């Protein structure tokens, strides 16, 4: 709903935001960790 | 070894807290993470956020960590404490 309790999560957002856009967020994932994550 | 957020007051914790980066090396996590980084970056691959929008895919954003936190979906321990430790040192700046 928008804006959900406290504000927080509005943070946290902008957090994860910040890790991706600098190189933090990169990830490779392995065939087992396909599975476990897509579910294929 | 790695890089360094764009917002001080951020990168304070990023830095102060350890168990927070631990959490981070996950793939698990990682991955989960950058599922919501799509979103605030755009809602649709078409394009949108020009010079608002972005308010809104805050909500779609959290709608994704709703399903990540306790007591949701798909919640992961690691997403679960890292939303608990990130907002921890977030609210603990608060004067």
């Amino acid at each position: 709903g928008p804006h959900m309790f406290a504000n927080e999560n509005s943070q946290l957002l902008d957090f994860i935001r910040e890790l991706g856009d600098v190189g933090l967020l990169e990830y490779e994932l392995s065939q087992q960790e396909k599975d476990v994550l897509f579910g294929s | 070894m790695n890089k360094t957020l764009k917002t001080k007051a951020f990168d304070d914790i990023y830095q102060n807290s350890a168990e927070l980066q631990e959490l981070l090396k996950y793939n698990t996590v990682k991955f989960h993470l950058a599922k919501v980084y799509r979103i605030l970056s755009s809602t649709v691959n078409d394009g949108s956020s020009g010079k608002m929008n972005s308010d809104l895919q805050k909500e779609l954003a959290v709608n994704y960590l709703n399903t990540l936190r306790y007591g949701g979906i798909h919640y992961n321990e690691a997403i679960e404490e890292f939303c608990q430790i990130l907002l921890d040192k977030l609210n603990a700046v608060k004067k």
